[PDB]
């Protein structure tokens, strides 16, 4: 996603991103939510088992 | 995705990305409560004989 790499399960989420913020982050500097660049939707990321 | 009670379903999601897992204890808290109740009832009714 726009230079941000990783691996996991993408799901729809109910976060409220600010108009300029791109991707969320946890309390341990891990990514948890990403803006979809084409259609502006918030995708949650959960690692697979 | 919410949290049902303490360990009702939990989706078994104690995992945090880069290989870090938490294992459940062997004895659930109900068994420990039963042990304490048994000890306490025994010490009330029989003294130190049991
Ligand atoms: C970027 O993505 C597409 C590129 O075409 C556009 O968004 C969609 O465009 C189609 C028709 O071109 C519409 O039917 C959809 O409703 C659009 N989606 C959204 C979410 O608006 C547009 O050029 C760009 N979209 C955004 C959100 O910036
Ligand atoms: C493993 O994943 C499955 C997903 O299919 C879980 O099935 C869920 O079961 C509950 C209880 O009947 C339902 O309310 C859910 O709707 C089911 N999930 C889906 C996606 O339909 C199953 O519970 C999971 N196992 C454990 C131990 O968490």
């Amino acid at each position: 996603f726009n230079g941000l790499t990783g691996t996991g399960v993408l799901t729809e989420s109910n976060k409220k991103f600010l108009p300029f913020q791109q991707f969320g982050r946890d309390i341990d500097d891990t990514t948890d939510a990403v803006r979809d660049p084409q259609t502006l939707e918030i995708l949650d990321i959960t690692p697979c088992s | 995705d919410c949290l049902g009670d303490i360990a009702a379903r939990d989706l078994i999601c104690a995992q945090k990305f880069n290989g870090l897992t938490v294992l459940p204890p062997l004895l659930t808290d109900e068994m420990i409560a039963q042990y304490t109740s048994a000890l306490l009832a025994g010490t009330i009714t029989s003294g130190w004989t049991f």
